[PDB]
């Protein structure tokens, strides 16, 4: 079970640090199932409330949610599940979430009324925002839907041509880091 | 070089 293991491990951690943004919801499905695999089958007569080192089970965004209660729900709702099992289950959930395999800048965005933050991840087929706290995948664009890219030391800017009017710009200092990984995606279609 | 598009790796790599 090696790969299954890098697999798992890796997924774990990206979830754990925010790499791979997961709704709170999800959050305590993936430590629902991280229960099961450290632990085993839950056992109230074990698995007291504060025996949980929250900081060890979900991203800190959500520690302050008190979410102890859903991750034994989700932890006893696993039942007798293998380890192994519940490693497949974890990396299948992963991977079934839009998010999954994107890399994200968290960047502040301009409204109609005030910064706002949003989650702005890059692949090789497209660039997405993302709420930053439902983590609902609010607009998609693919690579070549974009005319031209530019990055300041303090924004980043994205132009779209004739697919969406006016350009999107963006608050961000890592606004070089973004560009060269859009670039990179460009260099090997051709 | 091969494995830069369909490239489908295997969870029982190793298992």
């Amino acid at each position: 079970p090696v790969q299954l293991n890098l697999l798992y491990v890796q997924a774990r951690d990206d979830i754990l640090n925010g790499s791979h943004p997961v709704s709170f919801d999800k959050a305590c499905e993936f430590a629902g199932y991280q229960c099961q695999i450290q632990f085993g089958p839950h056992n109230e007569q074990k698995h007291k409330p504060g025996f949980l080192e929250l900081k060890d089970f979900l991203p800190k965004e959500y520690i302050k949610q008190k979410g102890e209660r859903k991750i034994f729900m989700a932890h006893k709702n696993c039942g007798n599940m293998s380890e192994i099992e519940a490693k497949v289950r974890y990396v299948k959930l992963a991977r079934s979430l839009k998010t999954y395999g994107v890399s994200f800048f968290l960047v502040k965005e301009k409204m109609k009324g005030k910064l706002v933050p949003r989650l702005l991840g890059i692949t090789k087929e497209c660039v997405m925002r993302v709420d930053e706290k439902t983590k609902e995948v609010i607009q998609e664009w693919s690579l070549t839907n974009i005319k031209r890219w530019a990055a300041s030391p303090k924004s980043f800017t994205l132009d779209f041509g004739d697919y969406q009017d006016g350009y999107y710009s963006v608050q961000t200092t890592e606004g070089e880091q973004i560009a060269q990984l859009i670039a990179g995606y460009i260099d090997i279609i051709l | 070089d091969p494995f830069t598009q369909n490239g489908y790796e295997n969870p029982t790599y190793k298992f």
